[PDB]
RNA sequence: AAUUAUUAUUAUAAAUAUUAUUUUAAAAAUAUAAAAAUAAAUUAUAAC
């Protein structure tokens, strides 16, 4: 969704927060920086759509391709943990 | 707090250049733009004193010097 | 975390407990409804700089590491910054996009094996070293004489020549079994406060301290 | 792309800022001005032009790089 | 024979000035992006101090910023 | 008066056990809108939170510069051109925040230094 | 205007409505807007000899029919990376840079192709001459690494048994540098004994 | 363009400044604009 050189992160679309949509500086996941993340992928809506169910926004295609690749491998870390605590 | 002047020492430009970037480009240079006709200043009434938009907005005065170095080249640079 | 909310009663770890959080005694016959466990949302754990380096420290002592030894090693430290086996799974998802860990499985076996990536292993030694630069110096009995270290200063070179793992059969448990007596003497408290960064996202700020429980 | 049978974009034939997470498109660490051989700043300056082609030539992402006064 | 000098024909003094207003129009657009960082960078730097003076003031006054409920509700590993 | 719209005065109820407005008063506003507002005279040296001022002192000290004054006066020129009556000429316009004027607020200014 | 009007503004909207002209910004609504607004300058097409280097190689591998639309397919197959700066038109820039400078002439049979290489098949021989046997040399210089990258483990096959025998070196002290403040004196001495009960008999 | 009005007067140069004008507590017609049906973008719709 928002990606720069170091790491990645997940955000959302608080309609007040638009001037951060394209390029929001952020503390990078890696060691340290106030990296200037850009906008990579849509990830759906904050509030619902009038008389439209919660699934009408839709995150993105590549965002599905993201968590299925960023997280993705729950079969690779079913060690020490599964969906439970 | 962030201070432009104490910042320009990190950029070495000057005081009067960092500011011109953070106010419209008719308050420093010689481009086209109209201020507001109340800011133009008045005469001296029987009651009130005089005014002048160099005594009312000393910061908004055109920096005709800084225009010399940046946007207009000399005649002794191309001789 | 509680006695038997999500995992049946008897699943307690000798780990860094959270501050102020009591062991709320859940009665024995209690059970969830399978449709109550539907949502089952829980508290997000701190996966930051303190746990990561800590996570690497135990992955740095063991460049390969397997399933259970992933958590079975965190018990072998003076200071731990985990509370559960899910707090171990949590940071690992972080440490992958940190390029710190690219763990795999050996084809001849059928277990998943840790490995600090070689695109970052040379530098993470400083990160485990910046923890280590005062990890040895702050020790107390080290600095009380010389005959305790001098009764051992010569073994480190003669161990790994002809008695290498001979000592490692003890260097795992006996040198760490006292930390279990110490885990009952000094845990760490994952004191936390929630907040929001100016982008708006929610996150916490964790003030880690050792519990002087005694 | 091999979008199944010419199922690409209708009005512009291309969308804006299609999700770039697949390839990070990061500037190199070792770099050179393709014509003047000058090291180039990473990502906070406009004084370098990236030429990201389908192919890859110059540095490590290998889209060409000039200095803004080195393209002549 | 002397070194070559193409005179200042009105065209070449027209390009010599173009070459100047460009870098100026670039320099502005350059260090419009330089103090921009020093402002944003110092903002968050000031802010991370704010959440930390806020923090170690709450840890001293019982203000847990967590809801009316006690800590036991967060111990449950449930939202509820 | 601009549009005959009835003005309501919404407010939060319990403000005695509050933290940051434990003893504030809202009969009329402060002297210049960037000061800590009036307080109930029984609680003068009452300790407000130490951070809800760091977002105030950081803020109430942008209206103290000469450039803001050149905004405050310019804003009049904008208005009389924009037709708003009753806006006195930008010539005779008192500055918002001066130096000597501040000492009166520098009176109760001996908390931490 | 429904997308703008509906209260909860979506995510697509916030990215669509943006037509700003700052760096790394919405390019469509920067393109869509006025020609006085766009600084969307000309697409830097590479006509490098490098673009000749991934040209004279391929044809001598497959010089048949229809090499003008599925020629880019080769560019989508033969991929260390493609060749066309813009697959769309740079691959159509490939023949004109080839047709000019007297390098490649077309071939037309039921359709137009890029065959016959235009009498420069000698400079295609000594192009591939500078290919495999250039790729051959550089992949073994990293094998010089990989003749000692075996040793990279081997130089620390002992050290990872050594400096994990150093990982106790401090802990053994710190195991008892905290025992000091709990005072076993029996589990304390033996934990220092059972270590030194076999430490001096080693070597 | 009668104006402090439908308006980037743009020959040129350009790219991460939140750089500073838009009232109202009701109802219809109209005006813009809008979930569902007789592989595509369309309908008509004088429907929320």
């Amino acid at each position: 969704n928002a990606c720069h050189v170091p790491g990645d992160q997940i955000f959302l679309v608080s309609n007040s927060f638009t001037r951060r949509l394209l390029t929001r500086t952020d503390h990078c996941p890696k060691c340290d920086r106030l990296s200037t993340f850009r906008f990579m992928s849509v990830s759906g809506m904050v509030g619902r759509m009038p008389y439209k169910p919660v699934d009408t926004p839709g995150p993105s295609y590549a965002t599905l391709y993201w968590r299925k690749q960023r997280s993705g491998k729950i079969a690779s870390q079913p060690l020490n943990e599964v969906c439970n605590k | 707090r962030f201070n432009l002047d104490e910042a320009a020492a990190e950029l070495q430009l000057d005081e009067a250049y960092v500011a011109s970037l953070y106010k419209p480009l008719h308050y420093t240079y010689s481009m086209k733009g109209q201020r507001y006709p109340a800011e133009q200043g008045r005469t001296s009434r029987p009651g009130s004193l005089a005014a002048s938009r160099d005594r009312m907005f000393p910061l908004y005065r055109r920096n005709y010097k800084l225009n010399r170095e940046l946007r207009v080249l000399d005649h002794r640079r191309i001789s | 975390f509680q006695a038997g909310v999500h995992t049946p009663h008897g699943s307690r770890y000798n780990a860094a407990r959270m501050k102020n959080w009591p062991v709320q005694e859940v009665p024995q016959n209690f059970n969830f409804t399978n449709e109550q466990r539907f949502k089952a949302k829980a508290v997000p754990r701190d996966t930051g700089k303190i746990p990561r380096d800590f996570l690497l420290s135990v992955l740095y002592r063991n460049q390969p590491c397997e399933v259970a030894s992933l958590w079975e090693h965190c018990l072998h430290d003076p200071q731990i910054v985990l509370d559960s086996k899910r707090h171990l799974r949590e940071v690992l998802q972080q440490a992958r996009a940190e390029g710190f860990v690219s763990f795999e499985k050996d084809a001849v076996t059928d277990r998943w094996v840790c490995h600090l990536t070689r695109e970052r292993f040379e530098e993470v030694r400083a990160l485990v070293g910046a923890r280590a630069e005062a990890q040895d110096l702050y020790s107390g009995l080290r600095g009380a004489s010389a005959t305790e270290t001098s009764a051992y200063s010569e073994s480190f070179r003669e161990m790994n020549e002809d008695t290498k793992r001979e000592h490692f059969r003890l260097l795992s448990e006996q040198v760490a079994d006292t930390t279990t007596h110490l885990r009952k003497f000094q845990r760490m408290e994952m004191d936390y406060l929630p907040y929001t960064d100016l982008n708006g996202k929610v996150n916490f700020m964790w003030w880690y301290e050792m519990s002087d429980t005694r | 792309t091999a979008v199944p049978h010419e199922e690409a974009r209708s009005r512009p034939h291309f969308p804006a800022y299609t999700e770039d997470v697949d390839q990070p498109m990061v500037v190199p660490d070792g770099v050179c001005c393709f014509n003047c051989d000058k090291p180039i700043d990473g990502d906070d300056i406009n004084s370098y032009v990236w030429v990201p082609s389908g192919n890859a030539r110059v540095p490590t992402t290998q889209g060409y790089f000039f200095h803004v006064k080195c393209f002549k | 024979r002397h070194l070559p000098v193409m005179p200042m024909t009105p065209r070449v003094v027209f390009e010599h000035a173009q070459e100047k207003r460009i870098d100026y129009a670039k320099k502005m657009h350059r260090d419009r992006r330089l103090v921009e960082q020093l402002r944003t960078h110092e903002f968050w730097g000031w802010y991370m101090k704010l959440q930390r003076v806020r923090g170690r003031w709450c840890k001293e006054h019982g203000v847990s910023s967590r809801g009316v409920y006690g800590p036991a509700v967060d111990a449950a590993e449930l939202w509820g | 008066r601009s549009d005959n719209v009835a003005m309501y005065f919404v407010e939060y109820k319990n403000r005695d056990m509050s933290d940051n407005h434990k003893g504030e008063d809202y009969t009329a506003g402060p002297e210049r809108f960037f000061l800590p507002p009036r307080i109930i005279e029984t609680e003068k040296g009452i300790q407000r939170p130490p951070h809800m001022q760091m977002a105030f002192d950081r803020w109430a000290s942008k209206f103290k510069t000469e450039e803001f004054h050149h905004w405050w006066r310019l804003r009049h020129a904008k208005l009389r051109y924009w037709g708003v009556r009753n806006v006195p000429h930008p010539s005779d316009v008192d500055p918002l925040w001066t130096e000597k004027e501040e000492e009166e607020w520098h009176n109760e200014m001996l908390a931490n230094t | 205007a429904a997308a703008a009007a509906a209260a909860a503004a979506a995510a697509a909207a916030a990215a669509a409505a943006a037509a700003a002209a700052a760096a790394a910004a919405a390019a469509a609504a920067a393109a869509a807007a006025a020609a006085a607004a766009a600084a969307a300058a000309a697409a830097a097409a590479a006509a490098a000899a490098a673009a000749a280097a991934a040209a004279a190689a391929a044809a001598a591998a497959a010089a048949a029919a229809a090499a003008a639309a599925a020629a880019a397919a080769a560019a989508a197959a033969a991929a260390a990376a493609a060749a066309a700066a813009a697959a769309a038109a740079a691959a159509a820039a490939a023949a004109a840079a080839a047709a000019a400078a007297a390098a490649a002439a077309a071939a037309a049979a039921a359709a137009a192709a890029a065959a016959a290489a235009a009498a420069a098949a000698a400079a295609a021989a000594a192009a591939a001459a500078a290919a495999a046997a250039a790729a051959a040399a550089a992949a073994a210089a990293a094998a010089a690494a990989a003749a000692a990258a075996a040793a990279a483990a081997a130089a620390a096959a002992a050290a990872a048994a050594a400096a994990a025998a150093a990982a106790a070196a401090a802990a053994a002290a710190a195991a008892a540098a905290a025992a000091a403040a709990a005072a076993a004196a029996a589990a304390a001495a033996a934990a220092a004994a059972a270590a030194a009960a076999a430490a001096a008999a080693a070597a």
